[PDB]
RNA sequence: AAAUUGAAGAGUUUGAUCAUGGCUCAGAUUGAACGCUGGCGGCAGGCCUAACACAUGCAAGUCGAACGGUAACAAGAAGAAGCUUGCUUCUUUGCUGACGAGUGGCGGACGGGUGAGUAAUGUCUGGGAAACUGCCUGAUGGAGGGGGAUAACUACUGGAAACGGUAGCUAAUACCGCAUAACGUCGCAAGACCAAAGAGGGGGACCUUCGGGCCUCUUGCCAUCGGAUGUGCCCAGAUGGGAUUAGCUAGUAGGUGGGGUAACGGCUCACCUAGGCGACGAUCCCUAGCUGGUCUGAGAGGAUGACCAGCCACACUGGAACUGAGACACGGUCCAGACUCCUACGGGAGGCAGCAGUGGGGAAUAUUGCACAAUGGGCGCAAGCCUGAUGCAGCCAUGCCGCGUGUAUGAAGAAGGCCUUCGGGUUGUAAAGUACUUUCAGCGGGGAGGAAGGGAGUAAAGUUAAUACCUUUGCUCAUUGACGUUACCCGCAGAAGAAGCACCGGCUAACUCCGUGCCAGCAGCCGCGGUAAUACGGAGGGUGCAAGCGUUAAUCGGAAUUACUGGGCGUAAAGCGCACGCAGGCGGUUUGUUAAGUCAGAUGUGAAAUCCCCGGGCUCAACCUGGGAACUGCAUCUGAUACUGG
């Protein structure tokens, strides 16, 4: 089904995980539909790691969107912060 | 034949192509019957052949096999051969 | 086709393999290839001191 | 990645002082700066515009300290950068950390700036940078590590750049032996005899 | 305001269909140079009446047979 | 605060000049190979050739909360064995954790590999209707009651094996009837038709044949209308060369009627009209996956499709069909052809252009490595299982970038070498020696981070007859790493463990001696070798690059030498021998009409990746990343007629 999840576009040992609305049926880091902001693991302090956009985000999982595992705790984490 | 679920699963797909084989010959027969009375003259026997083929079309179209645009297409053809047919 | 051998002295007959590298001679009518020195049999010019890595000679000791 | 032989030859070669020793004896006294090394160095034969552009090239590559890949980078990078390329050039090449060390004053030469950059001796923004290609920002503060504060060579350097007309684009303080980098040096500040048409001509052509 | 092209009809020596000559203008790519192109269509009209010779207008539509896709709207200088 | 920083010629025909004109060179680049050399690290790449065959190991399994059942798995739990008062046993899965085999759903159509075929049925750009769509989600209702088989097994039993047959068996969310319904189907209406499947967590009162009813919860199954995504189809513009390839097409153009797919469709048959395509290149031949992109170039153009991304096509070759929503399906099925391998000669098994690796070809391609720890995918309520995707490990200078291989010195301008006008110069501050540093490598230690979740417990709310049971919200504790001798830092001691390659007559940056003597030889062009040619080999010296240096292979600039930007035809190559004339190209002058070409604005789009501009993160660059610009194109809508055209 159509879900948002995370696609790896870093390089060797720097992750760097964008947040698309995907196809499960598609590769992780192939085909999409929409990017949905970033996640960054190894960014320190006073860069701004995750800019998802909650508006699209809500958007796209009313129409049968699945949000993925850890998509979901980043969510949770970005509205717990702010 | 290297793996057991692709075993499995052409054992269960030839039991299922004997029943649909069957189901479909069953169909075919039963429509066949409606044109047979369209082309040996009277419309009652028409109808009564298009009104006993009917919930036999429709049940395999909601049971898996054919669909319900190939019933349709079906038995608005024949409706209308028959309505039109002296 | 039929190429040129470079420097001077080899060991090259009837039933040897070389290889062949692109590069004509102008003052030859017909050769358009040379053998480049190094290969699997054509070994590297003797007493050459200069300019080894076009004629295939080791480093001096 | 550095030249590894003597360090007069190519001053002699180029024509002029090309800064590379430290200035305690003078130039002429210490060598035979006048002609060309080599035994043809006496005969002097006639340079064409390609000619004078590579001594151009060669005199401010072995001046600064970099190589061709490098200087090629550079000029690259100044091309790409909007404003006068032999400006552009050389500003990028005086932002080397190895270079500002040298005017600054804690090396005899750039030889010996990049060195202690590269011994863990130079420690910019509390962060040490072992880079001698690093470029320092404005308002960039460079300062040396505890365990070379207290070296004789430091000191001597700075005893030493004393002769030299120093930077007006360094506020470097020797009480704690630090610098902070003013805005970027110009054409005017830097010295007039670098022609860089030369330059900019020779990797056009 | 749904797209519609006009034409000139040159064969109709078919049943309920009819054979366009549409004229287009382009600039060359290459040279710059203004070309007439032609994009020749195969265009069914029901119930027949044009002839050979005048202008006609066309709606895209689904194919019909095999190749005509097109249908006519208007009859636009009939005259001969 | 910007996507603006853009253009070099030289040698060579002639006694000498001008111009034309051909060749070569300086430059940049690549999936590279060869010769020499070779230290570290970071980021990428690594069968272009044989779409030539494969030994070997692994790549697609899954759930008992679907089911019968449980021969291996733990307690022999429980009863109880001839009990040793704990050695064990015919039992026991309508007691349990859990699943060897099996039925049954999903995934196998995703993920991974290769460009053979394909010059258009493919691809890119912009539209269109005649459609399908499991898992996802919103809304409306149902979810009532039966039937008979079967896998397992059992007695055999055919056959060397692969497999298969007889009879009894039976439980399923297995299979099939019956009852019901339209906002569904068919029908102008009237009217006819359409299915379902149940499981798990508990628990008061009442029960109960003590199987389990009764109540909530969790979840699953049908019918219909919607959404998202994917797929299928059509139309318009571009998509190599050849005319020494001028006709092709009889299902072919169209129409009528019927049958068929999810629908439109000569998709196909049965009749009718002979049309359809083509000098704006039909047909035929060769080659070739397309695109975003890549390299060269100031641009215009030229070549090209490495990695990645989107699409297409193919799984030893050809043909075909079934299941399945979704295939005519890489590790699903049948047959034909070849190869390989068993056979007891009746007979049977296989397709690595999957991940590693083998044989063969070639100038040239890398380990039969670890982990599901992170991201997904598949299954499962969840724990949980698999993933040769992926995250990583190893080798290769194959590509880019960074660092180092010291340093201040140090004159008797040490010694030696080189030539030497033998008085001196070169190497050369070079070397020796002295002071200084210990990057990087080795040793001994500390050592973040990629890891987010999950389970065990405690509370509040949401339910609910009910604090039961479940979800959500939090709460502390016990937890999970291949990389990993992690990045990074600290102390050891010593200058050690680290520089080579090409050129030196002009193009082009750099000259002097010795050895042959048109011989050896150099060569990209001019051209050199007939006692010294700064041109061959050796030496000194210098020049250039640098862990790289040269050659080779390929593209472009220069080449304005295919010239749209940006050329010529009297003599260097170039006016048909002349005239008429079709298609085609252009077109005197005024006005009116329209707005096709043109212009201005707006919308959709031109995927992402990539170039450029502004910033950030690895000590810094390479590398990654955010925003902007750009994608110079197409379609639509609104206004102008000066110009071209109607
Ligand atoms: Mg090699
Ligand atoms: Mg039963
Ligand atoms: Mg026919
Ligand atoms: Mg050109
Ligand atoms: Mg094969
Ligand atoms: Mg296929
Ligand atoms: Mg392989
Ligand atoms: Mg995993
Ligand atoms: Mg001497
Ligand atoms: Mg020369
Ligand atoms: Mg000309
Ligand atoms: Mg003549
Ligand atoms: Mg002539
Ligand atoms: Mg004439
Ligand atoms: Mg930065
Ligand atoms: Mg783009
Ligand atoms: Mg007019």
């Amino acid at each position: 089904m159509v879900t948002i999840r995370l696609a790896r576009h870093g390089a060797k040992k720097r992750p760097f995980y964008q947040v698309v609305v995907a196809d499960s049926r598609n590769a992780r880091n192939g085909r999409f539909i929409e990017r949905v902001g970033f996640f960054n693991p190894i960014a320190s302090e006073k860069e701004e790691g995750t800019r998802l956009d909650l508006d699209r985000i809500a958007h796209w999982v009313g129409q049968g969107a699945t949000i993925s595992d850890r998509v979901a705790a980043l969510i949770k984490e970005v509205n717990k912060a702010a | 034949a290297n793996i057991k679920s692709a075993k499995k699963r052409a054992i269960q797909s030839e039991k299922a192509r004997k029943h649909n084989a069957s189901r479909r010959s069953m169909m075919r027969t039963f429509i066949k019957k409606v044109y047979a009375a369209i082309e040996a003259g009277d419309k009652a026997a028409a109808q009564k052949a298009f009104n006993e083929m009917q919930p036999i079309v429709d049940r395999q179209a909601a049971k898996g096999l054919i669909h319900k645009n190939k019933a349709a297409r079906h038995k608005a053809n024949l409706t209308a051969q028959i309505n039109k047919l002296a | 086709v039929t190429s040129y051998i470079g420097g001077e002295g080899h060991n090259l007959q009837e039933h040897s393999v070389i290889l062949i590298r692109g590069g004509r001679v102008k003052d030859l009518p017909g050769v358009r290839y040379h053998t480049v020195r190094g290969a699997l049999d054509c070994s590297g010019v003797k007493d050459r001191k200069q300019a080894r890595s076009k004629y295939g000679v080791k480093r001096p000791k | 990645a550095r030249y590894l032989g003597p360090k007069l030859k190519l001053s002699r070669r180029e024509g002029t002082d090309l800064f590379l020793k430290s200035g305690v004896r003078a130039i002429d006294t210490k060598c035979k700066i006048e002609q060309a090394p080599g035994q043809h160095g006496a005969r002097k034969p006639r340079l064409s515009d390609y000619g004078v552009q590579l001594r151009e090239k060669q005199k401010v590559r072995r001046i600064y300290g970099v190589l061709e890949r490098q200087f090629r980078n550079y000029y690259k990078e100044a091309a790409r950068l909007k404003g006068n390329t032999g400006e552009n050039l050389l500003a990028l090449l005086e932002g080397r950390l190895d270079n500002v060390v040298y005017r600054m004053g804690f090396g005899a030469t750039r030889a010996e700036a990049r060195q202690l950059v590269s011994h863990k001796a130079i420690m910019v923004n509390g962060r040490v940078v072992n880079i001698a290609s690093y470029q320092v920002s404005p308002n960039d503060v460079v300062s040396i590590r505890e365990k070379a504060k207290k070296q004789s060579r430091v000191k001597a350097a700075l005893e030493l750049a004393e002769q030299r007309e120093k930077p007006t684009w360094l506020e470097v303080d020797a009480g704690k032996m630090e610098g902070t980098f003013k805005r970027k040096p110009e054409r005017s500040d830097l010295s007039a005899d670098i022609n860089e048409h030369l330059i900019v001509e020779l990797y056009s052509k | 305001k749904i797209r519609t092209l006009q034409g000139r009809v040159v064969s109709d020596k078919m049943e309920k269909s009819i054979v366009v000559a549409i004229e287009r203008f382009v600039k060359h790519p290459i040279y710059g140079k203004f070309i007439k192109r032609t994009t020749k269509l195969h265009v069914h009209d029901e119930n027949n009446e044009c002839g050979i010779g005048d202008v006609v207008e066309i709606r895209e539509c689904r194919p019909l047979s095999k190749t005509k896709s097109w249908t006519l709207v208007r009859v636009v200088e009939k005259a001969v």
